[PDB]
């Protein structure tokens, strides 16, 4: 099963910026403005948190941003608190008319 | 092949007889859908050069679809009703909710199959068209691409055969407003109306005769506009059942027999009144005074029995002898002294009377022809134009065997002037109580003196 | 050897109603065509039972009582008299074979 | 509206002969013929179908050519000719002529008295 | 008021196709659409399946087209997955999900996760 | 699918009525209802004002009747809120939030804090 | 301003149970089934949790479970993770025609 | 008052002067809306005793709000038309989107205001019930508590009083489709249709003379059904507005004029066909046929012109002298000898000819006249019941003077039996043109022999 | 359809007097009849109405039962009487009749020639 | 002292067109009334100019036109006729005061 390359584990310590991201290719993630981030908690459900690249969804705090560039789409977050241990996800349409998910990122603070 | 007719000179009339009949007498519905995806804005940043076509073409389309959904002599005994009868009625079914999901759901992959609407009514669905398919595999991963691009240009054609079809909807149906006579092949194409003929619940020699005649049964077809909701756009066809299919029956043309008198203005005339098409129906005959409603094809006919008369078979005793005791014999008399011509299938009946110059005339020979008096009748091998009053005319030019018989003069058969021409309707009975009580009472003015 | 299929084994004593049925597949039938079903009295000639499935022609009883459903049409006699001793048929227009004939169920008193 | 017709006889197979069907209707051209055959042992079948001008001939699967259909108007009769033939052809025939309903179908309405042609030995 | 709630699940042999439901209420319907996602212990989430307004455009992953497949209900609301040949893969929680706010069928407009449930544990044993 | 965004806030005059105004995209806006909620640093939530569709029913908090009014547009899809008589106790964070399903207008009906956007502070000082 | 008594913070020890309360009369969340329950996090937006006394909505673990019972609605959690430092309310419909809120109540880990 | 009335003998005929018209000549529409909420189920756990009666009532009105929703001589030269023009215009007008949220709006807390629609109509709007107050402070915090019970059963009464008016809605709209003649007080009380007169634009007059006369225009006026949606049930009514008020104006009957021959069935004879109302519309008169569309009420009658006739004023000079070149003066003529009699506002005029016994009779001093022969007219204040041929009425006894002029026997004028009786319409200059031409052909016919 | 009047003088206020209107309208009964008043310096202003039986009778705010009017049918004439009297009563006296609008309303259409009252001293 | 405003200081030469405004309240012309304009030329008696605010009476110049909206109607005259020197009134059917008449506007030519 093909995937997105997203890192295992990003580590930073509160009040810090993290610019977690996932990389593809042009019939992918690359371009297409379907950039998509996920939260997700252990054992409960996901959550929408990034849509249509930059533009932020109800019930999300403002701290989170995202963006993309060439064939690699990003989240940048703003000052932490020990609510976002968690893992993330990035979702795109790819060109073969199907929905395309990561590895999960985790993350964390000491 | 063998087209005859025999001009009647007792009474001057033509009766072209041998054909085969195919009238229709019911009506079979089926449901046309052609899906289509509610696109959204094309979400293009710049105008870019090679995409500009598919824009408008877009664009095009959905004023096509917005618009679309801002859509919603015997004559006088002759019955009128509602030709839009079975497709109304099934479009009204398809009003109500959670109906033409059906139809969205079971025709989904095969292209034609059967459905039962809430009513028992089971006849035929067909998909005309796939825009899912091409919309979501063919335009949309182009069309939505970041700063959009397409690959090529070349690529758009095939889906201008996909939209033109749509576009010839658009423009047909804003200005007739759901009803559309003839059919136009944009709904229907010839090789897809084969594909009905062969799915519609009839005999094989039927489907022999529209296979054939795709033309003109999709002319006298007819189509309904059905609803627009849930993205299954969708219309129903009313193509015409056809009852019965090869009875000899005729065209009547009916000409003046009027007397040349010397006094104008003084010579009464009675003429029949029968123009029309007749053709056994069962027992009985089936009578169409409109010869619009009927066309001709090589030697198929093929007309509307809902504009037409079940009358009894004894209508040819009248035509051979029409003084007969067994019919009413419509015949209409008046004073009035017309040169009139008419041109059956094989031939040109002239009825000229008075000072009216007649001429039939060849373009090998010259002047062939000439007719002085009386109603005069000329097979159409005999001659090319007729110029009679001061018009030309040009006769039928198909081989078949014509035959005039002798008559007679039947308006010598009355009194020279007792006739009323105060009348539109009258036959030969009525003529003839008219005639016998006004000799009772000039007799009786007699007998009073 | 015809799409109409009918089994010829049925018989009963007069007085009782008795039902006969006839299937094709679904070309016949059940592609929108009717049925008419006939005698075959031995001698005299065949003549119409019921045409269409529910009209019937001018001398005949009401005894029989015809209709169809699907691909399979019935005919049902109630209060059996003696002179019924018969071959009854089906009668469709398959695409294939044009006009087929059932075979017949030859119905008897006892 | 009765019927009559002729033609039946024992003759070896192989080759050609003529079928009769006169029938007595004053005005036999607007209601639709066919011919069936009723043999012993299995059921009846249909053979032959006509109409009006004779233009839409259609014949059973059976005999693809084998059988030849014609009419004539006028002298109200009919006539099919044996072409080809072979051993199941022995049957009772009966020239058939039917009504039209209101979509397109034959009835099978009043029926010919029927004329035995056997084709063995 | 908007949830979603869960239905079937738990311990299935191999093979033994199954049909899983869901189930919805206080929201509307027939409007949006519905879809079906998995996610394995110790592996992401990974697409399975995605339904459009009423039964139309059943789009399915690489991986999966032709094991599994999806239909909805419009009379009890109830979105039902059947899959088969299952394979010892497949042990994973199956979350449904919502997206699609207008009558629309292309899959690009079909991407967004607005709601989501609290999915089912399926496992594979012997 | 559920979006809002704010506009408006930030220092203002002791007095100086004020009108506040939401935004949303992205849904349907003609059907549900919205209705308007702040907080005070320092202090926790409490209600402000709820309307339903169309305008109709204006409901208000007992301690906030009069002073504040409410009024929501279905042509721009805005929400309108206007405050007078602005005491030193009101800088506070505002919230839009939207609840309702159905058309319904009694109060007990709109008590769903279905979602949430993002608020504004307002200040007052001198 | 009139509004429900709660603590105002409540300690717990993660993967442990807190059975949080909020009372009023019986014209507030005293009966009436509009017991509500939020999260909220600081200086972002609130979420819903608890409606309907039992019902759980979107988003939202299945650890939570909302109870009442005489004039006192309650919320009880089980097995706590890090990331339910936040703070929550309750929220009735008074019977004076009105919504009414809580004072907020903290909750953390240690 | 000083009602009045002249009976001609020499034609038989009465003219009832003195009476003020108050005809209509225009609609005045407006609409009345009546709230109400969407309400859901009760969320009640247990049935209790003393909540029990709020659930089927709740339960009805749901069933007719959903069941509301589901529901969406001389007549012969007189014409037709649509009574339904102007409220269906409004309520088409209702059906387009956005408009009523605009009545919604604007008509929140002001029982009556005015608004403007997309096509300037800026008439009135009303709002007659307000169940927004009473369902959501008076109901649903009471029905909506934990096992629920209400405090008292003797606090609903109230609500049905907000209800039952809503359940006369019902089955006086699943019976009539739309339309409702006479309107109900359930659509609009007293007190609150005599509000409505103080609002349309009238004179005070007028508004005086609605005041006075409620249960009329309360019979006149119209309802026709508008929109349903977005919980703002609403309808039109279509008061009549009052064109002119206040003219003489006359119900002329008409009595047989026959000879008493002596010979049965050869007693020609012509009458006056004129029956009706007639007054004087500006410079000319209405006509109004149907005394049916007329109502009568303390010397006020009220009428629609739509069905009337915009004759000339010269009507009371053939009414004074029938023999007039200024008029047709339509008289039907035939040999039938028929007893009929009529009653007037002020008396009884008896036309019985031939074997019939004719009494008119008092309860005081028994039998008090008695007609032989001839037309025959009694005032109201000279007697109290008539008996003739075989049957008994009542005159009506209303205080007014009532004077009887000597007149003639106009049919003596004419020949004794030319007349024809095979017509059902003509005039005295027609048939006078037949008398004439009759003659001229019999002298025609004696000047031939 | 002209109209012609009296009653004009200079009478001292206070006492009651009979102001005639002697309109030649050959069909004076479906017309409604008003009476006004123009006086120098100020505008006009309308005083009294009336129409057919005269059963709705109105008048100015300024003479509630001051002026008291009738008229007569057959005599084709009409009345109006001076119960109460005040300074400002002398004007230019009209006798108007109107038609009828499409609605109600009285256009004040074809006019009287006038009668000056006056009340001063 | 009547509800009918109109400024009586209205005057022009011959040749140009000359408005005429006349106000009321609610009560009178903006509750459905229409409203009637007449001439005072001293001497022969007052009469209709206009009626009804559209239609015209039968002996008229066509340089009269009304018109009316909410509670304000008005006359324009187009290309002015020396004989004009009138004074010009408005008429309707206020609610308190029955008909009521304006003040008038003097009107002469220079």
């Amino acid at each position: 099963q093909s995937a997105l390359t997203q890192p295992a584990s990003v580590s930073g310590s509160p009040g810090q910026s993290i610019t977690l991201s996932c990389t593809g290719t042009s019939s992918d993630i690359g371009d297409y403005d379907y950039v998509s981030w996920y939260q997700k908690y252990p054992d409960t459900a996901p959550k929408l948190v990034i849509y249509d690249v930059s533009e932020r969804p109800s019930g999300v705090s403002t701290r989170f941003s995202g963006s993309k560039s060439g064939n690699t789409a990003s989240l940048t977050i703003s000052g932490l608190q020990p609510e976002d241990e968690a893992d993330y996800y990035c979702n795109s349409y790819s060109s073969t008319n199907t929905l395309k998910f990561g590895g999960g990122t985790k993350l964390t603070v000491l | 092949q063998n087209i005859t007719e025999e001009f009647y000179q007792s009474t001057c009339s033509a009766v072209s007889k041998g054909y085969l009949s195919a009238l229709r007498t019911g009506w079979y519905t089926s449901v046309i859908t052609i899906e289509l995806s509610n696109i959204k804005e094309n979400k293009c940043n710049g105008t870019d050069a090679k995409v500009k076509l598919i824009k408008q073409e877009l664009d095009k389309y959905k004023n096509a679809v917005t618009e679309l959904q801002l859509l919603m002599f015997l004559g006088f005994l002759l019955g009128v009703g509602s030709a839009i009868a079975s497709g109304v009625a099934v479009c009204k079914v398809l009003h109500l909710e959670g109906e033409v999901n059906k139809i969205k759901s079971a025709l989904l992959s095969t292209n034609k199959a059967v459905v039962s609407l809430s009513n028992g009514v089971s006849v035929l669905t067909f998909k005309v068209l796939d825009l899912k398919n091409y919309i979501d595999k063919q335009l949309l991963p182009i069309l939505n691409k970041q700063s959009c691009s397409i690959s090529n240009i070349e690529t758009v054609i095939e889906f201008q055969q996909k939209n033109n079809r749509l576009l010839e909807i658009t423009r047909e149906f804003s200005v007739n407003a759901g009803v559309t006579t003839p059919v136009s092949t944009y709904m229907l194409t010839n090789s897809e109306l084969l594909s009905l003929i062969n799915d519609m619940p009839i005999t094989n020699d039927q489907k022999k005769l529209m296979s054939n005649n795709v033309q003109i049964v999709r002319q006298q077809s007819y189509s309904i506009m059905c609803i627009i909701k849930e993205e299954v756009l969708a219309y129903v066809v009313q193509l015409p059942l056809y009852g019965v299919i090869d009875t000899p029956c005729w065209k009547l043309h009916t000409s003046p027999l009027c007397t040349t008198n010397t006094k104008e203005g003084s010579n009464i005339c009675l003429t029949r009144t029968d123009r029309g098409w007749y053709c056994d129906n069962a027992g009985s005959v089936s009578f169409f005074p409109q010869a619009e409603t009927c066309k001709v094809q090589s030697n198929r006919v093929f007309c509307d029995t809902m504009n037409s008369l079940t009358l009894p078979s004894e209508v040819n005793l009248c035509n051979v002898d029409i003084f007969n005791p067994k019919y009413d014999c419509k015949i209409m008399t008046s004073k009035t002294d017309v040169s009139s011509s008419v041109i059956t299938s094989l031939g040109a009946i002239v009825s000229c009377y008075g000072k009216t110059k007649c001429t039939a005339s060849n373009k090998n020979r010259g002047i062939i022809k000439t007719f002085s008096n009386g109603c005069d009748y000329v097979s159409n091998k005999g001659v090319d134009t007729v110029s009679v009053g001061n018009t030309l005319y040009y006769v039928n030019k198909q081989e078949g065997k014509s035959l005039y018989v002798k008559g007679e003069p039947i308006i010598n058969f009355y009194d020279p002037l007792v006739f009323p021409s105060d009348e539109f309707d009258a036959s030969i009975s009525q003529v003839n109580e008219k005639i016998n009580q006004s000799l009772a009472f000039i007799r009786k003015s007699d007998e009073l003196l | 050897q015809s799409v109409l299929t009918q089994p010829p084994s049925v018989s009963g004593a007069p007085g009782q109603r008795v039902t006969i049925s006839c299937t094709g597949s679904s070309s016949n039938i059940g592609a929108g065509f009717d049925v008419h079903w006939y005698q075959h009295l031995p001698g005299k000639a065949p003549k119409v039972i019921i045409y269409e499935n529910s009209h019937r022609p001018s001398g005949v009883p009401d005894r029989f009582f015809g209709s169809k459903s699907g691909t399979s049409a019935s005919l049902s006699i109630s209060g059996l008299q003696p002179e019924d001793e018969a071959d009854y048929y089906c009668q469709s227009y398959d695409r294939g074979l044009d006009w087929v004939f059932g075979g017949g169920t030859k119905l008897t008193v006892l | 509206v009765q019927l009559v017709e002729s033609g039946g006889g024992l003759v070896k197979p192989g080759e050609s002969l003529r079928l009769s069907c006169a029938v007595s209707g004053s005005m036999f051209s607007s209601y639709v013929m066919h011919w069936v055959r009723q043999a012993p042992g299995k059921g009846l079948d249909w053979v032959s179908s006509i109409t009006g001008g004779g233009n839409y001939i259609s014949y059973a699967d059976s005999v693809k050519g084998r059988f030849i259909i014609s009419r004539d108007n006028g002298r109200n009769s009919l006539s099919l000719q044996m072409s080809s033939l072979r051993v199941d052809d022995t049957a009772v025939y009966y020239c058939v002529r039917g009504l039209s309903g209101v979509m397109g179908v034959t009835w099978f309405d009043s029926w010919g008295q029927g004329t035995l042609v056997t084709v063995s030995s | 008021q908007v949830q979603l709630v869960e239905s079937g699940g738990g311990v299935v042999q191999p093979g033994t196709s199954l049909t899983l439901s869901c189930a919805a209420s206080g929201f509307t319907f027939r409007t949006y659409a519905f879809h079906w996602v998995r996610q394995a212990p110790g592996k992401g989430l990974e697409w399975l399946a995605l339904v459009t307004y009423d039964g139309t455009t059943q789009y399915y992953a690489d991986s999966v087209k032709g094991r599994l497949t999806i239909y909805r209900d419009n009379s009890k609301n109830t979105l039902f997955l059947h899959l088969n040949s299952l394979r010892r893969d497949d042990t994973a929680i199956y979350f449904c999900a919502r997206g699609g706010e207008g009558s629309f069928s292309w899959l690009g407009y079909l991407q967004y996760m607005d709601v989501w449930g609290q999915g089912t544990t399926v496992t594979v044993s012997s």
